């Protein structure tokens, strides 16, 4: 939805803590 | 039913830097 | 948010990031209204003229965030989606009437200092607060200006942004645009004359327009950021989904499918 740069977001693990 | 009360602001008795602006708008005009 | 400022941490603990998995991007804003339910705009999830129809598996909700891009290990919670519920009379064909959607999280999120739900208004509160001149607050990680204006790089904010805006009289909203404005929309923003500025912008949509009740000190979500003609232009105002008008639909959905 029209809002970002390249390689912008830190990766998100699968944590439940 | 505990909605709308911010742990870091209303629950502690602290105001954020601009909520005053909102209340002034309800009273002044 | 245009002409806003960095949110204080925990200032808006119902703020939700609607995050696209692949390619990774901020889709929209959203709001936490209970431990299993998130509220947003329908146009964020469904708009066929741009071939847009997101399924539950395409997205993640990220709550408790302050930073736009970082994984905030000690604050944020990531949840998957169980079901999207769009307003069945959502009118994408013409003017985004009843631009409202609900999302059921697969598992209930635990509340925290950084994660806490907003209230939905009742009739009294709506009658009291939704008045021309009265200010609400809008927050999001959308753009800092219209794209391809001013300076490109400094377009996306580092941290969540907040701005306060006054509700505008219906006649001025109507006279400000050619689009058919309905009673499921209201509008907000300063007038050219009023010498202050500010607006939602691309990426903030679907997020909350909130007002603090002086009767009980609670924040109520009165609107959902819906549409505008550019961001922060003189004589233009942001338009917001009137959450109270559609509250009966929200409760119908939650009572039926909330386990």
């Amino acid at each position: 939805h029209k809002t970002a740069p390249p390689f912008d977001f830190e990766a998100i693990p699968e944590e439940y803590l | 039913a505990d909605c709308g009360l911010r742990p870091l602001f209303e629950k502690k008795s602290l105001e954020d830097k601009t909520e005053r602006e909102l209340l002034e708008s309800y009273i002044d005009g | 948010i245009v002409e806003g400022s960095d949110a204080e941490i925990g200032m808006s603990p119902w703020q939700v990031m609607l995050f696209r998995k692949s390619p990774q991007e901020l889709l929209c804003g959203a709001s936490l209204i209970s431990d299993r339910w998130v509220l947003t705009a329908a146009h964020c999830l469904l708009y066929p003229p741009w071939d847009k129809n997101f399924t539950e598996n395409d997205l993640l909700v990220r709550i408790g965030k302050h930073s736009r891009t970082r994984y905030e290990r000690n604050i944020e919670k990531i949840s998957m989606l169980e079901k999207i519920y769009i307003h069945p009379r959502y009118n994408w064909r013409e003017n985004l009437d009843r631009d409202i959607a609900l999302m059921k999280l697969k598992k209930p999120v635990a509340f925290s200092d950084y994660i806490h739900p907003v209230c939905l208004p009742d009739r009294e509160t709506a009658a009291s607060l939704l008045q021309a001149g009265y200010k609400g607050r809008v927050t999001g990680w959308g753009n800092l200006k219209e794209t391809w204006t001013a300076n490109v790089g400094k377009g996306q904010p580092s941290v969540l942004q907040v701005v306060n805006l006054p509700i505008v009289e219906r006649p001025v909203c109507k006279d400000s645009t050619r689009i058919r404005i309905t009673d499921n929309m209201f509008c907000a923003g300063y007038k050219p004359d009023e010498g202050k500025r500010g607006d939602a912008c691309e990426g903030d949509s679907g997020g909350p327009f909130v007002m603090k009740s002086p009767f009980n000190n609670r924040w109520y979500q009165m609107g959902i950021v819906s549409w505008g003609e550019g961001c922060d232009r003189d004589g233009k105002y942001g338009f917001y989904t009137h959450v109270f008008r559609l509250k009966k639909w929200i409760q119908k959905v939650i009572d039926q499918f909330g386990e």
